[PDB]
Protein backbone atom coordinates (compact mmCIF):
# COMPACT_ATOMS: atom_id res chain seq x y z
CA UNK A 1 0.00 0.00 0.00
CA UNK A 2 1.42 3.36 1.02
CA UNK A 3 2.21 4.42 4.52
CA UNK A 4 3.54 7.69 6.01
CA UNK A 5 2.30 7.59 9.63
CA UNK A 6 2.27 10.63 11.91
CA UNK A 7 0.68 10.47 15.38
CA UNK B 1 19.97 -9.29 7.18
CA UNK B 2 20.19 -7.07 4.14
CA UNK B 3 16.66 -6.64 2.77
CA UNK B 4 16.05 -5.43 -0.77
CA UNK B 5 12.87 -3.55 -1.56
CA UNK B 6 11.55 -5.28 -4.70
CA UNK B 7 8.86 -6.78 -2.48
CA UNK B 8 7.21 -5.46 0.70
CA UNK B 9 9.66 -5.86 3.64
CA UNK B 10 7.49 -8.18 5.73
CA UNK B 11 9.20 -9.89 8.64
CA UNK B 12 8.26 -12.33 11.41
CA UNK B 13 7.86 -10.95 14.92
CA UNK B 14 7.18 -12.46 18.32
CA UNK B 15 5.00 -10.41 20.62
CA UNK B 16 2.71 -11.12 23.55
CA UNK B 17 3.48 -14.83 23.19
CA UNK B 18 2.25 -14.86 19.57
CA UNK B 19 4.02 -15.22 16.22
CA UNK B 20 2.97 -12.50 13.77
CA UNK B 21 4.12 -10.78 10.57
CA UNK B 22 4.68 -7.07 10.16
CA UNK B 23 5.89 -4.54 7.57
CA UNK B 24 9.18 -2.66 8.19
CA UNK B 25 7.91 0.84 7.50
CA UNK B 26 10.36 3.73 7.50
CA UNK B 27 7.43 6.06 6.72
CA UNK B 28 5.80 5.28 10.06
CA UNK B 29 6.90 6.98 13.30
CA UNK B 30 5.21 4.35 15.45
CA UNK B 31 4.58 0.60 15.57
CA UNK B 32 0.93 -0.45 15.28
CA UNK B 33 -0.20 -4.06 15.60
CA UNK B 34 -3.64 -5.65 15.72
CA UNK B 35 -4.95 -8.79 17.47
CA UNK B 36 -2.37 -8.83 20.26
CA UNK B 37 -3.17 -9.20 23.92
CA UNK B 38 -0.47 -7.45 25.92
CA UNK B 39 -0.20 -7.54 29.71
CA UNK B 40 0.49 -4.51 31.87
CA UNK B 41 -0.37 -0.85 31.63
CA UNK B 42 -1.72 1.11 28.68
CA UNK B 43 -3.19 4.51 27.87
CA UNK B 44 -5.33 5.60 24.90
CA UNK B 45 -3.58 7.42 22.07
CA UNK B 46 -5.04 9.17 19.02
CA UNK B 47 -3.15 8.49 15.80
CA UNK B 48 -3.58 9.20 12.08
CA UNK B 49 -5.49 12.46 11.56
CA UNK B 50 -6.90 12.01 8.04
CA UNK B 51 -10.77 11.76 8.06
CA UNK B 52 -10.70 11.84 11.85
CA UNK B 53 -8.40 10.12 14.33
CA UNK B 54 -7.98 6.45 15.22
CA UNK B 55 -7.75 5.55 18.94
CA UNK B 56 -5.28 2.85 19.92
CA UNK B 57 -3.89 1.47 23.18
CA UNK B 58 -0.34 2.62 23.88
CA UNK B 59 1.81 0.09 25.74
CA UNK B 60 5.25 1.31 26.73
CA UNK B 61 8.49 -0.68 26.96
CA UNK B 62 7.05 -3.84 25.39
CA UNK B 63 9.47 -6.71 24.80
CA UNK B 64 9.30 -7.75 21.15
CA UNK B 65 11.40 -9.93 18.86
CA UNK B 66 11.74 -8.66 15.31
CA UNK B 67 13.39 -10.92 12.77
CA UNK B 68 15.40 -12.56 15.58
CA UNK B 69 16.34 -9.33 17.41
CA UNK B 70 14.95 -9.08 20.96
CA UNK B 71 14.28 -5.44 21.75
CA UNK B 72 11.99 -3.17 23.75
CA UNK B 73 9.76 -0.35 22.59
CA UNK B 74 6.34 1.25 22.51
CA UNK B 75 3.66 -0.77 20.73
CA UNK B 76 0.33 0.72 19.74
CA UNK B 77 -2.42 -1.89 19.63
CA UNK B 78 -5.47 -1.36 17.51
CA UNK B 79 -7.03 -1.75 14.09
CA UNK B 80 -4.57 -1.40 11.28
CA UNK B 81 -4.86 -2.44 7.66
CA UNK B 82 -1.34 -3.93 7.92
CA UNK B 83 0.81 -4.69 11.01
CA UNK B 84 3.53 -2.05 10.99
CA UNK B 85 7.00 -1.86 12.56
CA UNK B 86 7.73 1.88 12.73
CA UNK B 87 10.96 3.80 13.16
CA UNK B 88 10.64 3.60 16.97
CA UNK B 89 11.45 -0.13 16.81
CA UNK B 90 13.70 -0.10 13.75
CA UNK B 91 16.10 2.09 15.75
CA UNK B 92 16.09 -0.52 18.52
CA UNK B 93 17.12 -3.36 16.17
CA UNK B 94 19.78 -1.11 14.58
CA UNK B 95 18.09 -0.98 11.19
CA UNK B 96 19.42 1.57 8.70
CA UNK B 97 18.68 2.52 5.09
CA UNK B 98 21.74 2.03 2.91
CA UNK B 99 22.58 3.04 -0.64
CA UNK C 1 24.82 7.00 2.71
CA UNK C 2 23.84 5.02 5.77
CA UNK C 3 20.70 6.60 7.23
CA UNK C 4 19.65 5.89 10.80
CA UNK C 5 15.98 6.07 11.69
CA UNK C 6 15.87 8.22 14.85
CA UNK C 7 14.45 11.00 12.67
CA UNK C 8 12.24 10.82 9.56
CA UNK C 9 14.41 9.82 6.56
CA UNK C 10 13.83 12.96 4.49
CA UNK C 11 16.16 13.49 1.54
CA UNK C 12 16.66 16.04 -1.22
CA UNK C 13 15.46 15.14 -4.69
CA UNK C 14 15.66 16.80 -8.11
CA UNK C 15 12.55 16.31 -10.23
CA UNK C 16 11.09 18.18 -13.21
CA UNK C 17 13.78 20.87 -12.91
CA UNK C 18 12.89 21.54 -9.26
CA UNK C 19 14.61 20.80 -5.92
CA UNK C 20 12.29 19.14 -3.42
CA UNK C 21 12.37 17.02 -0.25
CA UNK C 22 10.76 13.62 0.16
CA UNK C 23 10.45 10.82 2.72
CA UNK C 24 12.15 7.45 2.03
CA UNK C 25 9.17 5.24 2.77
CA UNK C 26 9.63 1.47 2.74
CA UNK C 27 5.93 1.14 3.61
CA UNK C 28 4.89 2.73 0.32
CA UNK C 29 4.77 0.74 -2.91
CA UNK C 30 4.77 3.88 -5.06
CA UNK C 31 6.32 7.35 -5.19
CA UNK C 32 3.87 10.24 -4.80
CA UNK C 33 4.94 13.87 -5.14
CA UNK C 34 2.92 17.08 -5.19
CA UNK C 35 3.49 20.43 -6.94
CA UNK C 36 5.64 19.13 -9.77
CA UNK C 37 5.06 19.82 -13.43
CA UNK C 38 6.30 16.90 -15.48
CA UNK C 39 6.47 16.90 -19.28
CA UNK C 40 5.28 14.02 -21.45
CA UNK C 41 2.55 11.42 -21.15
CA UNK C 42 0.43 10.50 -18.14
CA UNK C 43 -2.63 8.49 -17.24
CA UNK C 44 -4.95 8.74 -14.23
CA UNK C 45 -4.44 6.23 -11.42
CA UNK C 46 -6.52 5.54 -8.31
CA UNK C 47 -4.50 5.02 -5.14
CA UNK C 48 -5.19 4.71 -1.42
CA UNK C 49 -8.51 2.98 -0.80
CA UNK C 50 -9.38 4.05 2.74
CA UNK C 51 -12.42 6.47 2.80
CA UNK C 52 -12.53 6.39 -1.00
CA UNK C 53 -9.73 6.58 -3.55
CA UNK C 54 -7.36 9.42 -4.45
CA UNK C 55 -6.79 10.06 -8.19
CA UNK C 56 -3.26 10.96 -9.26
CA UNK C 57 -1.42 11.35 -12.56
CA UNK C 58 0.89 8.43 -13.35
CA UNK C 59 4.03 9.38 -15.29
CA UNK C 60 6.19 6.47 -16.36
CA UNK C 61 9.99 6.34 -16.68
CA UNK C 62 10.57 9.75 -15.09
CA UNK C 63 14.20 10.82 -14.59
CA UNK C 64 14.72 11.74 -10.94
CA UNK C 65 17.75 12.35 -8.75
CA UNK C 66 17.42 11.09 -5.19
CA UNK C 67 20.10 12.06 -2.72
CA UNK C 68 22.64 12.30 -5.59
CA UNK C 69 21.57 9.12 -7.41
CA UNK C 70 20.18 9.71 -10.91
CA UNK C 71 17.58 7.07 -11.66
CA UNK C 72 14.36 6.43 -13.58
CA UNK C 73 10.97 5.32 -12.33
CA UNK C 74 7.25 5.87 -12.18
CA UNK C 75 6.18 9.03 -10.34
CA UNK C 76 2.60 9.64 -9.24
CA UNK C 77 1.75 13.34 -9.08
CA UNK C 78 -1.04 14.57 -6.83
CA UNK C 79 -1.63 16.26 -3.48
CA UNK C 80 -0.08 14.15 -0.76
CA UNK C 81 0.31 14.99 2.91
CA UNK C 82 4.06 14.36 2.56
CA UNK C 83 6.24 13.81 -0.55
CA UNK C 84 7.07 10.10 -0.60
CA UNK C 85 9.78 8.02 -2.27
CA UNK C 86 8.30 4.50 -2.39
CA UNK C 87 9.93 1.13 -2.91
CA UNK C 88 9.67 1.51 -6.71
CA UNK C 89 12.43 4.17 -6.62
CA UNK C 90 14.34 2.88 -3.59
CA UNK C 91 15.07 -0.26 -5.66
CA UNK C 92 16.46 1.92 -8.44
CA UNK C 93 18.93 3.69 -6.13
CA UNK C 94 19.98 0.36 -4.59
CA UNK C 95 18.55 1.16 -1.17
CA UNK C 96 18.32 -1.70 1.30
CA UNK C 97 17.28 -2.15 4.93
CA UNK C 98 20.16 -3.46 7.04
CA UNK C 99 20.39 -4.77 10.59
Amino acid sequence: FNFPQIT
Amino acid sequence: PQITLWQRPIVTIKIGGQLKEALLNTGADDTVLEEVNLPGRWKPKLIGGIGGFVKVRQYDQVPIEICGHKTIGTVLVGPTPTNVIGRNLMTQIGCTLNF
